[PDB]
């Protein structure tokens, strides 16, 4: 009855204030490489941490000392923590993520617009808007009437909508010509074939 | 570090005055769910996800209890050093290309939030619009500050002006981030 | 009344046999760099030649000596020859070629076929046939359901039909799957947008 | 050498026994035209080209006269060394994907031709087919040998077999290059 697991926050011994506990797990090349980092933050200051590549608790600042000492003293805490790497990170990735986030596919929607706003003394910017896609993996190319435009391509940073979708703006530098067709070519894992869009007139 | 994916699996937050606490999970920078510490229900960002997997709320509550305890201990160990109010940064942008008359969503990304206490609201033609409005949880930042997203559904129109009201303690006066279909430089 | 010019063959002094006179002109970066090479061949042996970068006739073999000596003796021949570079090569390129060969565009025709002949123990080869195009400039890419296939692409040499058109075969290595769409993407100067074709089932 | 384009502008060929001579122009490996030293007419490969530019046949004939003269002189200077017959290589291939019943053209590329004297012919189901047949001039090769292209229009059919008969002096017996719509290994 319980699929997705959460990393447990260790309790210590003995105006506006805040504390944050962060359990983070990084994966690379599947589940082949899994590292577990947990942090204890007071206000905005991390004081104690548990790093996979380290093997135990370490204070990152002077006030994290009492906890590093104690929790490393307590074999249980140390063992619960040290093992979360399989029970939580490997577990979640295998189970949850692989049937949830790792399978999410959002097909991008491309549109082309004439930019840098007016008509031709320096007016070149074709903006292609690729929006509402997932994951963040993507390749956009520009084509000027048959061939690809390498020089004069400017991509804006990847924007994260927050609703599990991205968007980005890829521009092409120019000075148009009648008889010319500019194409926006997008390559993404959600598509079955790269998608296209074209501007003229 | 170098990673192909990163899951935030146990993230807890607790603030003393008011006994304010939060519990969430993220995967690759996106919010998975949060636990209604009031209803005691695991609420999913993508409701299709909780349909295929499930999180037991007691796991979160248990973590809230840990941080609540630790909060007390750390406060004293610090000699009662309080949090320092930072000034948030907001940016308004549309989910898709704004096309006059075509249904869309306005997005307000507020960053550098600390402490994790804030008021994000929307105004159309200068009056509050409580209208298909949604708001993310406090999403975690690497520098231990938070960021948040607010949404407003709307159908593009040149005759309306939108503001995202952001109020914070690190805030002197409400910040009003503008947006208009006609490019409306401040109103 | 006379547009295209031909390079003139210099006459010398004083069983099956053959001789060939070859006037060749190479151009690079337009008409900015033009080199004129003329050869005199006996059977299959080149004996005398005139090279731009050289300035005069040179024997390439021992029997080309009498002609190199003489033609370099005759100021006319030497001057007629040396000047052909502008009168024939620059001329032809500017005039003729630029309105004829340099403007020829033949749009390619792509087709996809299942290859290496049978059904699936090692059966992968998707052959894309891009035929009847001009000029020889071209770029072909393979896409497996949204993303580009870099590994497993094999292009046959460019074939010259002889009718002022080319063709080539670009293959993709594989072991199919249901739900997969493979696309043949062709980029060419005759097209207005890269052209596509797709294989499934 | 390194070049973006190369034009062959004055190419002449002369053979003594028979007073056989030829004159052509090429651009980037393709044949531009040849001069009918008989009709005295500049014949274009792409007839659309001669419509926009023109070559005066006397230019070619003048070059034929030069090589005819030079031929005599060189022959004696060589002590009458004759040409050496080489063995040509032929390859048959379709201009486009063979599709049963769809009009197409078969192409026969014959290489390593020297001397520039040869007989290229077509056979269908083993009988000569003089049928929309075309043949290029002797196209020049870098090693001073020549190559040639012959064409045969046809509508693909499994029930016919095609051969390209190539006869040369460096040829012992006619070479027959096979081609069939069903993959007909030799017949």
């Amino acid at each position: 009855g319980h699929a997705t697991q959460g990393v447990t926050a260790a309790s210590s011994h003995e105006r506006h204030f805040v504390v944050q506990f962060k359990g983070e797990c990084y994966y690379t090349n599947g589940t082949q490489r899994i590292r577990l980092v947990t942090r204890y933050i007071y206000n905005r200051e991390e004081y104690v941490r548990y790093d996979s590549d380290v093997g135990e608790y370490r204070a990152v600042t002077e006030l994290g000392r009492p906890d590093a000492e104690y929790w490393n003293s307590q074999p249980e805490i140390l063992e619960r923590t040290r093992a979360e790497v399989d029970t939580a990170c490997r577990h979640n990735y295998e189970g949850p993520e692989t049937s949830t986030s790792l399978r999410r596919l959002e097909q991008p929607n491309v549109a082309i617009s004439l930019s840098r706003t007016e008509a031709l003394n320096h007016h070149n910017t074709l903006v292609c808007s690729v929006t509402d896609f997932y994951p963040a993996k993507i390749k956009v190319r520009w084509f000027r009437n048959g061939q690809e435009e390498t020089v004069g391509v400017s991509s804006t940073q990847l924007i994260r909508n927050g609703d599990w979708t991205f968007q980005v703006l890829v521009m092409l530098e120019m000075t148009p010509h009648q008889g010319e067709v500019y194409t926006c070519h997008v390559e993404h894992p959600s598509l079955k074939s790269p998608i296209t869009v074209e501007w003229s007139s | 570090i170098e990673a192909d994916h990163v899951g935030f699996y146990g993230t807890t937050v607790y603030q003393s005055p008011g006994d304010i606490g939060q519990y969430t999970h993220e995967f690759d920078g996106d919010e998975l769910f949060y636990v209604d510490l009031d209803k005691k229900k695991t609420v999913w960002r993508l409701p299709e996800f909780g349909q295929l997997i499930l999180f037991e709320p007691q796991g979160g509550l248990q973590n809230i209890a840990a941080e609540k305890h630790n909060l007390g201990i750390l406060t004293k160990r610090s000699n009662f050093t309080p949090a320092t109010n930072e000034a948030p940064q907001a940016t308004v942008f549309p989910k898709s290309p704004v096309l006059l008359g075509q249904p869309n969503t306005l997005i307000c990304f507020v960053d550098n939030i600390f402490p994790p206490v804030i008021n994000i609201t929307w105004l159309r033609n200068s009056k509050s619009v409580t209208d298909g409005v949604y708001e993310t949880s406090f999403l975690v930042n690497r520098d231990h500050s938070f960021h948040k997203l607010s949404y407003l559904t709307f159908i593009p129109s040149d005759d309306d002006i939108y503001d995202c009201k952001v109020e914070h303690w690190g805030l002197e006066e409400p910040v009003l981030k503008h947006w208009s279909s006609a490019d409306l430089v401040p109103r």
